[PDB]
RNA sequence: CGUUGGAUUGUUCACCCACUAAUAGGGAACGUGAGCUGGGUUUAGACCGUCGUGAGACAGGUUAGUUUUACCCUACUGAUG
RNA sequence: GUGGCCUAUCGAUCCUUUAGUCCCUCGGAAUUUGAGGCUAGAGGUGCCAGAAAAGUUACCACAGGGAUAACUGGCUUGUGG
RNA sequence: AAGACAUUGUCAGGUGGGGAGUUUGGCUGGGGCGGCACAUCUGUUAAACGAUAACGCAGAUGUCCUAAGGGGGGCUCAUG
RNA sequence: UCUUAAGGUAGCCAAAUGCCUCGUCAUCUAAUUAGUGACGCGCAUGAAUGGAUUAACGAGAUUCCCACUGUCCCUAUCUACUAUCUAGCGAAACCACAGCCAAGGGAACGGGCUUGGCAGAAUCAGCGGGGAAAGAAGACCCUGUUGAGCUUGACUCUAGUU
RNA sequence: CCUGAAAAUGGAUGGCGCUCAAGCGUGUUACCUAUACUCUACCGUCAGGGUUGAUAUGAUGCCCUGACGAGUAGGCAGGCGUGGAGGUCAGUGACGAAGCCUAGACCGUAAGGUCGGGUCGAACGGCCUCUAGUGCAGAUCUUGGUGGUAGUAGCAAAUAUUCAAAUGAGAACUUUGAAGACUGAAGUGGGGAAAGGUUCCACGUCAACAGCAGUUGGACGUGGGUUAGUCGAUCCUAAGAGAUGGGGAAGCUCCGUUUCAAAGGCCUGAUUUUAUGCAGGCCACCAUCGAAAGGGAAUCCGGUUAAGAUUCCGGAACCUGGA
RNA sequence: AUAUGUAAGAAGUCCUUGUUACUUAAUUGAACGUGGACAUUUGAAUGAAGAGCUUUUAGUGGGCCAUUUUUGGUAAGCAGAACUGGCGAUGCGGGAUGAACCGAACGUAGAGUUAAGGUGCCGGAAUACACGCUCAUCAGACACCACAAAAGGUGUUAGUU
RNA sequence: CGAAUUUGGGUAUAGGGGCGAAAGACUAAUCGAACCAUCUAGUAGCUGGUUCCUGCCGAAGUUUCCCUCAGGAUAGCAGAA
RNA sequence: AUACUGCCAGCUGGGACUGAGGACUGCGACGUAAGUCAAGGAUGCUGGCAUAAUGGUUAUAUGCCGCCCGUCUUGAAACACGGACCAAGGAGUCUAACGUCUAUGCGAGUGUUUGGGUGUAAAACCCAUACGCGUAAUGAAAGUGAACGUAGGUUGGGGCCUCGCAAGAGGUGCACAAUCGACCGAUCCUGAUGUCUUCGGAUGGAUUUGAGUAAGAGCAUAGCUGUUGGGACCCGAAAGAU
RNA sequence: UAGUAACGGCGAGUGAAGCGGCAAAAGCUCAAAUUUGAAAUCUGGUACCUUCGGUGCCCGAGUUGUAAUUUGGAGAGGGCAACUUUGGGGCCGUUCCUUGUCUAUGUUCCUUGGAACAGGACGUCAUAGAGGGUGAGAAUCCCGUGUGGCGAGGAGUGCGGUUCUUUGUAAAGUGCCUUCGAAGAGUCGAGUUGUUUGGGAAUGCAGCUCUAAGUGGGUGGUAAAUUCCAUCUAAAGCUAAAUAUUGGCGAGAGACCGAUAGCGAACAAGUACAGUGAUGGAAAGAUGAAAAGAACUUUGAAAAGAGAGUGAAAAAGUACGUGAAAUUGUUGAAAGGGAAGGGCAUUUGAUCAGACAUGGUGUUUUGUAUU
């Protein structure tokens, strides 16, 4: 029923919840298994980095529009730019994207500056030789770090002009919002003579 | 902690707390909200107004990455200064070496005027900004520039 | 100290025929169904009349319709001790 | 003088519909139509704080109720005597 | 024989207690029938603040009015 | 003439249908709310929702007569088997604790309580007054926002069919 | 005070009883006794305070206090017990743990704790904490066990048993004689069907069972027993059931049974430089299941067993299939 | 009559004033003030086993019975309402007995005194004291309460012309 | 009591179905909708029960709304902090 | 003179119950002196026994009391219901999301444990860019978005400061309460320089309105209690489905 | 994200997704192209061999299309200037197990006991003091445990070296493009109906009707020409890992239960028995260390009893670990005139605990650090 002052709560438990109730019991144990899986298969690649090399992108949306990330794979533009073709570079680890396209000049040059350091900090071995092992490190990721591009200075100068910037702001709006109407007015007023 | 509870302590009372004559029973009143606009609309209208209808207008696929905009207000301002330089920046109020704040990456997305910066100049960097925020940066003698 | 026998009715009341000394009125969980009976009422079957579109209704009328147990304690009646 | 000399003469949510700014939205920019919002009325709940609603059961069922009828008993004694 | 009509598929309108699911208010000197004491108003009960019950008593309401609203002026009504 | 189409015809009746009602008359009896025969403004008879009649038939309902008789006046006696006592064998229902009354008061009908009466081990056969005895969470009645069977001009649908 | 003044079990100024009362009206007074009042002791609660001292005290520790104490529903607080868990008592114990019995003792207002004495046989407890499937008088509670009733109701339908002997520890009930009876040929006789399943038959005695008994038994233990060409099944078709071919259905499956289907089997030639290959013939039931009473190939007598016989044996026949 | 509103002060009582867009014909008003005068009585009584509450939550939401006012009803141990007090929820002493009446409310004990009710015996306590009345061939005997009336009687007792 | 007869076996009809010379009869002691398992520990404003001690405090049956009248919300009364 | 009232800080007796406390403390009294005492709670003397004598327990007897518990109920001993007996079992649980309170940690921040590292292989122990909540509100929404002042004035305020020999005066006044304002959002208005001449909306307001600002208080964990959904304190239908 | 946007008699209730962090990561291939200077492809039959197969030959399939070539990221009659690789059946071995085996230390003395595995003394090993067994609580008695060593087999491109050697015209990229660029139809899509979703002028799905197109088609969460967008490329297909797992097989655990509990079942438990059937479905663990399970004698017809005997115990006798209560028998003790039980108080009878060895004095020696 409805009681004394109270928030009103939506608890969805009527339908047969108990059958479904998932109790993570297997946190530790499986944590385990994924460290023995990791390990096993580090094991199996001996000399591999347990790890693809990826690239560095942008988060999507307006909330995240400021952070850089790590992406899928590389594009096609990119690892021909690095100097590679695509098969190759998934061959010898690099993770290649072919439907992510670079519309941006900076995160092209920050993905193919980072396709010359692995290049450079990697090992190719030939098919025929004595396999000079460099004691193989695990994770790509940790050694080519993802750093967040620096905007700008510390400090700089004032450089004021008087435009207070909210004024600006609202201008802008107004334009978007009358844009079309304006529009309606230009040919109306180039239509009717 | 078993053992702390009434239920311990109701051990020989026959009622167990809940009464002779209104005993407890199953659901006396109901479900859940049942009899919200018949026998517990005195709770509804004395607790929860504004429970029965619907008022606005409906918004289909709303996202809230769009509306995502985090205030950041004058006095708030300049904590985003490291603590380090923030002595060497109040002390050396001078235009031409203002410190930079990067409300963006600081996590903000709009800058609220709530008062009383020192009057250290500060180029601000904001998506969006207030009419008296911009005035008392001014006042202040650095300024806010637009970014995105 | 008595206050009956009957015709009709399931009847209580009635109402007649008689006898009689008289055929007074009542109570006892409207005494008394592990005392009886079961005519009536009062399950289920069925008919009729009126009512209801109907299913059905009707202290309206008809007909057929399982009446269980004491060996215990008291009380009582007798019987030992 | 903010209806009737005063004390009665009346109506939520949701929905619809009208009036008002022609104000906000249709979320990739919009001619425009359409639709959705903001404020005030109207369409009504008379069980009037507002369910959308025909019977029968003598074939009956369950949860209960001496909170409640049909005996006795109890108070009363109008009525009867 | 029959013939692009029957048939069959889908949609649409009838019909459809044959069947299905439901429902068939409350108060109440038991319930039912009646009434409304269910939303209200006047007088009394009501016991000289206010409040106060019963299926208490005597009634009334769901309307009516562009004047039967508002202002001003003039006049005075029933009856003998 | 009016409602609403027609106004109950033939018949039948206090009828298994008539409340008033134990209708009124006759008969049957000593006496008849019974029976039969009549009479019908018949609450509310009646024509295949069949009316009237009807031989035969009926473990159908009812009245009277003869016969017969223990139904009864008004009880008595006899037989078998029980009950009964013994050997063996041996349950159950019930059970708050129990078991003598009168009155009082009390949830208004007590085994207990109050005031009286009283009051003597252990018991056997009967008995049916009491234990508001036992048997069953009353089947009547009401309530429940509990059903189900059935019906329909209820609400909402549906198979078929068109 | 009397009349008015009548209700049912016997009967209540509470009873006995009381008459210048132990009645009625009134008036001093004495006396009786509530968990009330006064005053003391003690318990607890609440409150207002005191208290920093060189050791011998974990400061709501010690202490001064004044008031107060009913209680259902209900709230809260301090505790008492139970099973497990972390610490600790270098805790108790086969020289006796835990359980259990004990009108023995002490402690606590109590929940309860501790101990003495019996029984015994392998584990258990105090303290600080943690935890919960943590405390029962009831729920016509559950499951087991047990009563009074109670040596009671009862063991009374189907006419009925009696004498002797044997066996035996033991005989109303077993066996054998003798008598009396009963069913009375739609039987209490002799066989079978369904069903049962070894109960059939022989050999051994009280544990249970046979509502008494039991030496007996359809009980118990151990064994033995059912013989077919002819009797049945098997074969046939009945009502019907049901594959296939086909068609439905998401499908499990449903219909259909000869339907809009290309639906199979007995004689000589082939029967050895060559096989069942071939102008060798007739053709066209239109699966199958369904009867221990329907239809149907054929066996009788005598004898034999503890128990089988139309089956075994003896004799005498018949039917079916095979150059 | 009872019941009932308010007031009995420091947020109070009195002065060229200060503010205002309100108000006035008008520094006239209205409101709010700065600056000033009020003490051992700060403006009746009694009490105040602390005063202002803040949050949160239980049970309850069948009531019933007094003296009183009262409605319906012939009335009811009936039905329904009054400032109240009780029972429920509560034992104790008394009313013999009884939820509610009277007395009085409760920790465990001891002395004393009482309440209501009682003191012939049951039964603790005067068969006390004092004045009357009453004799019943159904006496009477103490509230709630367990009942009696109209009308009568040279029964007896006491009271005007 | 010679047939609308009685009966064995086989066979068909299965649960909102069958079957009924009709009684809501019969359908495995089950019938006004069989039995079995499951959904299902169905819901119950209704009945019953609800397990240790002591200490302190301590009620309500009233208000308003409710298909509200055996129930609830709300306010009141109570506890604790 | 006696009554009868009243008073005596007037005298003389006869009984009963109690004896709390336990290292000097006080107030008093006694010819006003060291001392004594009946003055803030009993000592002194004496006897018997030293045991079941006192007392405890237990059974009985006696006097007076005492109805059967649980339950629903205005009311139960009830001629209301359950209960013949005994043993064992037997009924407010756990979870998700929360309200008040309280403890703790940190605090304009807070939460390691989804994961990763490590490990004495479910424990430890160690590691954030994120995410949740909080730090901004308001509006349906476009959107806009919190100092006219010592973060305001007034009344009251604990505490602190200055105080004379015991009054009480002044100052400062956090929390918190009452009030008048100010600021932000919404609504209704008036609309300035300018101008994509229809836009932007400065300025001034309004018996309007908000879960706001006005020198942050929250986050997390745990505990009692309360809430809702869940079998939901335990047992209980008539039914309904497959 | 988020109990949110939305759905909902907008009531009760219901309710996702993008982003963000992380775990895991992996890619791709058919149809649509003429190899046309050579069906270059493949099943099968029959032979040979190194047989999960490989080679002669033969028939067949197949041109109404089997190979190579390309899959939208792309890709297709050629030519330059330095330009990695190959690939294939074995053997020693990286790697998991049926797994096997070996590897320490007291049973030394005393006490109690039937038993020492308990108490005491002395020891030893310990990368082993986990657990279990043994006549009681055992690191050291046994099995094991800890650490290592040595082996009875099977699976064999996550590979270092051998192994016969390259089928000596074997398959892959740009600094210049001569042309192009085939891309899935009763299918998108539209309507309508039913169902479903948070999806709201309709989210997915399905039935019916209509039914396309090539800068086309889908989407862009409000129904309808567009000056422009953005983003993919459907109606064909394969693909480990992170994810699930009340079944099966193997293993390790628990602040769980402890024989009315825990699964219904600790046991000849889905058993016995109940139903025609579908189905329903219990009860039931413990002598002792060891049967040493009671020889023998006596009474009895016998069961059995009484002795005796084994045993630590028979107060463990198979009806067996102690055997509680209800309920009984016997003995003992008490009361009892239509209940019994209870409270206060005493009495009587039974029964029983509380200084008299002592932080103080002192003495005629009980049995002569003092009594």
């Amino acid at each position: 029923a409805i009681s004394k002052n109270l928030p009103i709560l939506k608890n969805h438990f009527r339908k047969h919840w108990q059958e479904r109730v998932k109790v993570h019991f297997d946190q530790a144990g499986k944590k385990v298994s994924r460290r023995n899986a990791r390990a096993t298969r580090a094991a199996k690649i001996a000399p591999r980095p347990l790890d693809l090399l990826r690239p560095v992108v942008r988060a999507p949306t307006v909330k995240y529009n400021r952070k850089v990330r790590a992406g899928r794979g590389f594009t096609l533009a990119e690892v021909k730019a690095a100097g590679l073709t695509a098969a190759y570079a998934r061959t010898i680890g690099i993770a290649v994207d072919h439907r992510r396209q670079n519309r941006n000049q900076e995160i092209f040059d920050a993905n193919v500056q980072r396709l010359k350091e692995y290049q450079s900090k990697i090992i190719v071995f030939p098919r025929n030789g004595k396999a000079p092992e460099a004691e193989q490190v695990l994770s790509a990721a940790a050694t080519f770090p993802i750093a967040q591009p620096a905007t700008d200075v510390e400090a700089r100068a004032v450089q004021d002009n008087g435009e207070s910037a909210f004024r600006t702001l609202r201008l802008a709006r107004s334009e978007k919002k009358f844009r079309g109407i304006r529009e309606k007015r230009a040919r109306e007023k180039a239509e009717a003579e | 902690p078993s053992r702390f509870t009434k239920t311990r302590k109701h051990r020989g009372h026959v009622s167990a707390g809940k009464g002779r004559i209104g005993k407890h029973r199953k659901h006396p009143g109901g479900r859940g909200m049942a009899g919200g606009q018949h026998h517990h609309r005195i709770n509804m209208d004395k607790y929860h107004p504004g429970y029965f209808g619907k008022v606005g207008m409906r918004y289909f696929h709303k996202q809230q990455a769009h509306f995502w905009k985090p205030v950041l207000n004058l006095d708030k301002l300049w904590t985003l200064i490291p603590e380090d330089k923030r002595d060497q920046y109040l002390k050396s109020a001078s235009k031409e070496t203002a410190p930079v704040i990067d409300t963006l990456a600081a996590g903000y997305g709009k800058i609220l005027g709530k008062g009383r910066i020192p009057n250290v100049p500060v180029i601000v960097k904001a998506r969006f900004v207030s009419k008296l925020a911009e005035e008392k940066i001014r006042a202040a003698g650095g300024v806010v520039e637009l970014i995105a």
